[PDB]
């Protein structure tokens, strides 16, 4: 959190409350037409009504993809699930391609749990029966409740509860001066230690005392538990906590991904459903985000289509720089992104442009307040220069250490004599490239 | 329902003149692991 | 239900890998793996340096006679023979010299992560 | 025998469900309901030569201290004490 | 709140929408045009639910867009939860796990189900008293009384030992309607007639009550237990098997246990044990599959547990997977030869305005005349899936500026804002260099 | 930063179970310890008797070996692979311990992958 | 490299090398189409060899209690040592046994009369059999009857051993005994070879040195011998271009 | 009764057929001319026996159909179950198991033996009567010829209570192991005669692979029986012939070397063949016989084109021996020999027709249409197999040209012609 990342900047899109997109805002600079795009799939999103909706960012390497997605992310907030995703992903040693998309998909649905848990907390300071005056039967002794005394820091309460707890309590064997607690919605007695007011310095046991709880007897509090479908499914295939045999195998063997079943993933579905109907949890659709879609093979295209057809699939973001390109596990059939025309027909395309000098030098000076680099307009105007050439992402990148050779020279801002010393130490992808052709015979390969 | 045809047990290593203490140091380690293991494996009793 | 396979083979078959430890070195010493969950850094770092014993403490706690009874608690030479003798503190002195080079050889290694560090590590 | 019964009722408040138990012989009901008095706040000992709170006890003079020095002291003092008495 | 099913793409598709005669109507239960394609489709659903017929094997051929996975998805709909559908994509056999003809029995196996009938006793009542007498210490019979009432009867039972722990064990008090089998001694709770004493602490909220059960205590009912022939496998395959139904993971299953499996489920068939119910298998993209996979399918037809197939291909004359060998669809000629073919043909202006029609009111979206005519038009422009996705652009762009109805207006913004293929194509041949490989 | 109990064994006493006491002494200090049953079950467990020097820690109570103080009677002939003998300890017997060592993030992960995930840092199998 | 037609002795001259080098020289010789295994990728193959090449020699004096038992006696306080009776044909000797000795000792099944033997710095016990002047305690008995060891009940011997520092890293890379359930569990599963970490590589580097420095070890760097490296792939090529700047890496 | 061997392909090759010069008869033993090849052969099998010069590797090289694997079936014939043969083809070392140098390594060592002699006591006889009590025990064991009673120890006791014995059985006991197997019960097995307890000689030949794999691991030796030896590491292999070299210095053991014969050769990659040229150099290496009917073809794996689809580099360490056509008169012969295997009458106008049909299609064919025709034959009533009836089976089964004729003349009908 603390460092720098390269969309550190990016805290969502900068649109009016009408969705025009304002010329710089929310740490985005231009790409109007894109950001108003973002801005309608945000509220697709939020709508939750929607299953399988997929959106294509199209456009040069450096246009704001992957920040437009970090963007839209950044608008739905951590509620929203989001799960980034390259295409090289896929292929694993372990599960199936359409396995690990399929992953990624339940990943992307998430679930609100609310529940209130309710608990009685204390050192029990009495344990007494109530008898009847007229034990049934005529012989013995009969009971009709079992008077438990609960003390903490800042009270004390008496509970009269059901006779059946008498073998709860001598399970856990539960005497005064210990302290437990009850849980209302199941009716059991735990014993969590005892008090440590009746520990001397001489005592050596270490889990046995307690401090008496604080607060109140009776402590109810709602929990908020956000769970994925993932984690349910993969909960469930590879069951965590048993105490026979094959949970003994699980622990011992080396843990790998399985291919989780149509029928697992039903029930799951089920009791979602039946949590959701009975108002313990709340739905929440978010988006999956494949960077790199180009890396995918024909074999994962075509699960798409099926996948993206499903009605419990969430919002997938593509991304994608290759033109007309030649889609991966196919012999020479080329495609305008890489992608299959039959995916591109069950996705919006969202264009990204190139950045004029005016916007790269904009971007350029965000990422400079960004990484705490105080910058001189002469060095800021060549800066965006070298980055009408070479590249925006070079530019931004010569911030840091010209940052360092100001501060090694002394200086606490950068000055144009900087940024010329670190773009000569420095060179970018075409000038590599021009000295790479110019002595192609002493190089390699 | 599904029976397997044929059922054999383990081959078994035989020589005239083992080493005296692999035979004991195979049976104690079974017999540990049948102690900590077979009543984890009650639960497939039907199955079997 | 059929017999099972009653695979016969050579007895020397057995002994193959078998190697008897006068004709084999300690492989303990380079044991790395074995002290882990065993052996803590504050074993290896703080304590051994500082509590190692010495062949000088050790033979002054062999020669020095057995200490008193601990207190109970209040609620407050014809038939000698030279060479013999001999033999036998040599024995001695040998016994306390193993018992010195094996209490150093077996505290020499520290583990690479060792207890602390992988109960802290280590999420429920 | 000696038994337990468990007992569990339909009675009216229009009907509420009531759970009973029931020990044959006063031996058992004492067994499962001791009803033990409170336990009582141990007193926090003092070491008697640093007055400081006692965090040791000496076996063999059964006396509190938290000091090295008052172990010396202490052990010192029994010392005193066998010779004289002996 | 909204379930875990929300609008998809073919969630308007409620069946294929055909009368007694199998003649399609012009748009009913979702489906719009497509007529001799939806015939066929109800011709073939008519033969899967005759049941009688192993190894039929359908191809729905057509261009992008025609409607085949809407047809497919329509007859889902219209056999409904009783019969399986096994619906798999061709890219799905390939597996790290299995063999491509393993994953091919296992999908033709899981589209088969065995479905076991068999009548129990059951005793269904609320209980009135229950009382359990247990020594008070060491081993011993604990001895019990339990008393059941429906709205006619109230019967007091003595308990044995293991009913009497199988009651200990669930609790149950007075008040509680529960359910017997008196063979295995189940005990299911299904609620309270009565709320439990107030002035007991730590209880929680009483929930709603359940009325109690009328009629006599000891009833007969009919207990169905339906398994799909995959899940036999599984169970029949290994000891963990079981757990292999919900993790996968159950490798490659022997041929001697499924010819096992087989033989004992024909021997039920002609006892009267079981009935099989067969089912459909839909491969989505059939063209993904290797000749091997082609060669497998070729003769596992043949068998008289197989489903029917059908298979949907957008394919033209295209080189098989795994060869160099061009085949129409993609498919083998040998395995075109064991196939009706159904063809859809493309939508025509007011079949295209229809589908619209019906998306929008699935997606609950409120649009113009004028609105419908400019979508219309695009959809025959740029293609179906492309409007369709419009619609619900342009709802979130009108109900942004506060309206009502989407205007032409919202669908010019949503059409500018979002591209089709063609302009993204269009617009990156503009900026080639740009685009990193050509 | 660990608060832990450092001496040497002197007596362990335990009467039947279910309470016992524990004699721990250094070259300065020596004191007498009211055990319970999980710290008898550990006492028990690790085998530990007289002459041995340990140490355990006061928050969880885990017991780890460091040696065992040489007397005239333990001039052993022949030692386990795992013994070796240590002076006692000297100070007070409740001691401090702190512990820094550098762990990568991938260790960390290891670590929790699985049961004993620590292995998989040596066979690579993870 | 040696580089020439086929049959002109470039294998010949490798062994050449290895004769001339010597038995106490590790010479690994390995074929370039040995790195493609099914367990482990192929630079862990190549670096296994690597270390496989290069030799540690160590010195040490091994102790060892042989012969046939007369008494068995554990001396409680627990058991403060056991005192044990060993028997051979130049007499017998009467051995103070570590008490943790004893648990092995039962786990042998040691009785009197049985012929064992005891490590002084490890304390294994192994019993190899019972002694032939018991074989006719029974007309039938499923027992192995050995003679009575014949030299001196204590036995030393100052032997040097050479190891390879794959020994080292193998040693190290699965846990050896345990009696907990996840390790007895673990002598089940198949033994596969596994990449083997760095940072292991380097403890046992750090552990190597320890013992040089202490004057118990010594080096013998050694000499890998790849035959037929055509067979190797641009990746294993690659990877040799690091190894074999090492300073660890033989030649 | 039907065994499970029945009537194969080289079950008539019942050795080389060669005199005590190595010359070969015309025929002999189920063999039938090629007396170059079978000379060859025999030298071959000289230099197995002698024992001395290792990793000597031989090709046999000919056309489809000339004795090559006949060649090598002699040859395992000639040589008895005491020296290993381990036959394999090219296509078994591509395994998931194990690489495929580790596949060859098994073949390798799977070709030489350890041949152990050591004495054992063995106890074979009539159980009478079996006595334990709460632990010692009493047993008493009778012959045809002598009875005794046994004072039983513990571990017997205990391996007998294991083993339910009552009186009656015949059984045989290990005296060192307490190995008792019940051999039947006799009052059905004949009780066993002469001395009760014998000490007898047992000479096992156990392999390398069998040593490195039964030392692999705890209960290794189960991967003998269930593949599942995963790759053995090559210390333990190198500890092993180390061992193996202590034994047969100090006289524990005698090595004896054996034969790996890989029919299809060709189906060796360019890796197999670059470890089998080294593997071959090892003095633990056994004869290698490989079989070919390779021309200049395509090496698996490459795109190079070697002579006999292995590389030059292997085949200069390799003597060549070319199987030649037979001839009408050898064609007979084997066509005789053949008959008599399966006791098959033929008259001398059907042994004529069919040595044309062999000749002119293929030695296979003829040789498969000797069962046909018996089966034909058998079918009308007939005793002798005639020339009407090896017409019929031409008829009804026909070889390769007619098929690919039929096949060219509908080639359109057929699928995927190139
Ligand atoms: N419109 C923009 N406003 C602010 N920062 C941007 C904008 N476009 C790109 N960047 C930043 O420039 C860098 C280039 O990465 P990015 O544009 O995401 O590449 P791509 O779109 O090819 O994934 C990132 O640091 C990104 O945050
Ligand atoms: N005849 C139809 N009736 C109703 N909806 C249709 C029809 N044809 C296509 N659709 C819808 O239009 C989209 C494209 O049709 P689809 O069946 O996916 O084409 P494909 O033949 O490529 O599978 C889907 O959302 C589908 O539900
Ligand atoms: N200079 C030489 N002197 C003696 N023997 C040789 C010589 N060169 C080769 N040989 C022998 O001839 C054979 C071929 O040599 P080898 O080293 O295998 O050649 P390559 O270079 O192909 O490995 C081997 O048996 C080898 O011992
Ligand atoms: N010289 C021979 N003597 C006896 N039988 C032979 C002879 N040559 C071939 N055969 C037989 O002819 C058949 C063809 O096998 P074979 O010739 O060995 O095939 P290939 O040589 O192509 O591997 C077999 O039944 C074989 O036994
Ligand atoms: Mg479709
Ligand atoms: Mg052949």
């Amino acid at each position: 959190t603390q460092r720098i990342a390269s969309h550190s900047h990016v805290k969502g899109l900068g649109l009016d409350e009408s969705g025009l997109a304002k010329q710089a805002a929310s740490g985005l600079v231009g790409q109007e037409n894109a950001r108003e795009a973002c801005g309608v799939i945000v509220e697709l999103i939020k709508s939750k009504k929607m299953a399988g909706r997929a959106v294509l960012l199209a456009g040069p390497p450096g246009t704001g993809k992957t920040a437009l997605a970090l963007a839209i992310a950044q608008e739905l907030g951590s509620k929203v699930p989001f799960c980034p995703m390259v295409g090289s992903e896929v292929y694993s040693t372990e599960i199936k391609k359409t396995e690990v998309l399929m992953e990624n998909f339940r990943r992307a649905i998430g679930l609100r749990i609310k529940e209130t848990k309710e608990v009685y907390e204390g050192e029990v300071t009495e344990l007494t029966p109530c008898e009847t005056e007229n034990p049934m039967g005529g012989y013995g002794k009969t009971i009709s409740h079992v008077i438990i005394g609960l003390k903490t820091a800042k009270g004390t309460k008496q509970l009269k509860l059901d006779p059946s707890i008498f073998e709860s309590l001598q399970k856990e064997r539960v005497e005064a001066g210990d302290v437990i607690y009850i849980e209302a919605n199941s009716g059991a007695v735990k014993r969590q230690g005892r008090c440590d007011t009746y520990a001397t310095e001489f005592d050596l046991e270490a889990e046995e005392y307690v401090p008496l709880p604080k607060g109140d007897v009776h402590k109810k509090k709602e929990i908020i538990q956000d769970v994925t479908l993932h984690d349910l499914d993969v909960a469930n295939a590879r069951p965590q906590g048993g105490q026979d045999i094959l949970s003994m195998m699980g622990q011992l063997m080396k843990p790998k991904k399985t291919e989780i079943t149509d029928k697992l993933r039903g029930e799951i579905n089920k009791v979602v459903n039946k949590y959701i109907d009975q108002g313990i949890a709340e739905l929440v659709p978010g988006v999956l985000f494949v960077d790199e879609v180009h890396m995918l093979d024909i074999e994962c295209f075509t699960y798409l289509h099926r996948a993206l057809e499903s009605s419990i699939a969430p919002i997938v973001i593509f991304a994608s720089n290759r033109g007309n390109c030649v889609i991966r596990g196919t012999e020479d059939i080329t495609s305008p992104h890489g992608i299959p025309l039959d995916l591109l027909d069950r996705v919006m395309i969202i264009r990204t442009m190139l950045y004029t000098p005016q916007e790269m030098k904009q971007i350029i000076k965000i990422r400079a307040q960004t990484e705490g680099i105080n910058i001189s307009e002469e060095a800021l105007n060549h800066l965006g220069e070298i980055g009408t050439k070479t590249t925006l992402r070079y530019s931004v990148q010569l911030l840091t250490p010209a940052n360092l050779l100001a501060k090694i020279n002394g200086k606490d801002s950068i000055e144009k004599e900087h940024v010329e010393e670190i773009s000569e130490l420095f060179y970018d992808a075409k000038s590599s490239a021009k000295i790479l052709a110019d002595q192609q015979d002493k190089y390699m390969k | 329902f599904v029976m397997p045809p044929v059922e054999a047990p383990p081959p078994s290593l035989h020589a005239c003149h083992p080493p005296p203490w692999l035979a004991p140091r195979q049976a104690a380690f079974q017999e540990q692991l049948a102690s900590e293991l077979w009543p984890r494996a009650r639960p497939l009793h039907r199955i079997v | 239900i059929t017999p099972g396979i009653c695979f016969s083979t050579a007895s020397l078959v057995l002994r193959a890998t078998d190697v008897h430890p006068l004709q084999r070195i300690d492989m303990g010493r380079f044991d790395l793996i074995g002290l882990e969950g065993r052996v803590s850094r504050y074993e290896a770092d703080t304590f051994l340096p500082r509590h190692r014993l010495s062949r000088r403490v050790l033979l002054e706690v062999a020669t020095a006679p057995d200490p008193p009874p601990r207190p109970k608690p209040v609620k407050m030479s014809p038939f000698y023979l030279d060479s013999l003798e001999e033999k036998r503190k040599r024995q001695r002195s040998e016994r306390l010299e193993r018992i010195f080079q094996l209490s150093e050889a077996h505290g020499a290694l520290a583990p690479v992560y060792g207890t602390e560090v992988l109960d802290f590590c280590t999420l429920p | 025998g000696p038994i337990i019964t468990y007992h569990s009722v339909t009675v009216p408040l229009a009907r509420c469900s009531r759970t009973f138990i029931t020990f044959s012989d006063d031996a058992t009901f004492e067994e499962w309901f001791p009803q033990g008095r409170p336990p009582k706040v141990p007193v926090r000992e003092v070491c008697p030569v640093t007055h400081r709170p006692a965090l040791y006890r000496d076996p063999v003079t059964d006396i509190p201290y938290a000091t090295a020095r008052a172990f010396k002291i202490i052990r010192e003092a029994y010392k005193k004490y066998i010779t004289a008495h002996g | 709140v909204t379930r875990i099913e929300r609008i998809g793409a073919h969630s308007h598709i409620r069946g294929l929408g055909l009368d007694d005669a199998l003649e399609p109507r012009q748009a009913s239960q979702g489906m719009v045009g497509q007529l001799a394609a939806r015939r066929a489709a109800g011709v073939v659903l008519e033969m899967i639910r005759e049941g009688k017929i192993a190894g039929r094997a359908v191809l729905i051929a057509g261009q992008p867009g025609t409607g085949k996975t809407a047809i497919a998805m329509g007859m889902a709909q219209a056999l409904g939860p009783d019969t399986p559908f096994t619906a798999i994509a061709g890219s799905e056999i390939f597996s790290l796990e299995m063999s491509k003809t393993e994953a091919l029995t296992q999908a033709f196996r899981r589209s088969i189900g065995v479905r076991i009938k068999e009548e129990t006793e059951i005793i269904e009542g609320e209980v009135v008293e229950i009382q359990i007498d247990r020594p008070a210490t060491g081993t011993g019979s604990k001895v019990g009384k339990l008393t059941l009432k429906t709205t006619e009867m109230e019967t007091i039972y003595d308990l044995g030992t293991k009913m009497i722990e199988s009651l200990t064990k669930d609790k149950v008090q007075a008040g509680d309607v529960i359910t017997i089998d008196k063979a295995t001694g189940k005990i299911s709770k299904l609620g309270r007639s009565f709320t439990r004493a107030r002035d007991y602490d730590a209880m929680g909220s009483q929930t709603k009550f359940v009325q109690c059960p009328d009629g006599e205590l000891q009833k007969r009912k009919e207990v169905v237990h339906t398994v799909s022939l995959h899940e036999i496998d599984v169970i029949n395959s290994r000891t963990q098997g079981f757990l292999a139904l919900f993790s996968g993971d159950t490798g490659e299953i022997k041929s001697e246990v499924r010819e096992q499996i087989n033989a004992k489920v024909a021997e039920w068939r002609e006892e009267g044990k079981a009935e099989i119910i067969p089912g459909v298998l839909f491969i989505d993209e059939v063209h993904m599959l290797d000749i091997e996979s082609f060669s497998f399918l070729n003769r596992a037809l043949e068998s008289d547990m197989a489903p029917v197939l059908i298979m949907a291909t957008n394919r033209g004359i295209t080189r098989i997977r795994g060869t160099s060998y061009q085949s129409p669809h993609g498919i083998p000629i040998d395995l075109l030869d064991r196939l009706l073919i159904v063809s859809t043909t493309p939508y025509s202006e007011k079949d295209t305005k229809q589908i619209l029609r019906i998306r929008c009111e699935e997606e609950d979206v409120e649009m113009s005349e004028d609105a419908y005519t400019v979508l219309t038009r695009i959809g025959l422009e740029t293609s179906l899936r492309y409007a369709i996705q419009l619609i619900t652009a342009a709802s979130l762009v009108c109900r942004k500026r506060k309206g009502t109805e989407v205007q032409v207006d919202d669908i010019k913004r949503v059409y500018s804002l979002f591209l089709d293929e063609s302009r993204s194509t269009q617009y990156m041949k503009e900026y080639q260099d740009a685009f990193l490989f050509n």
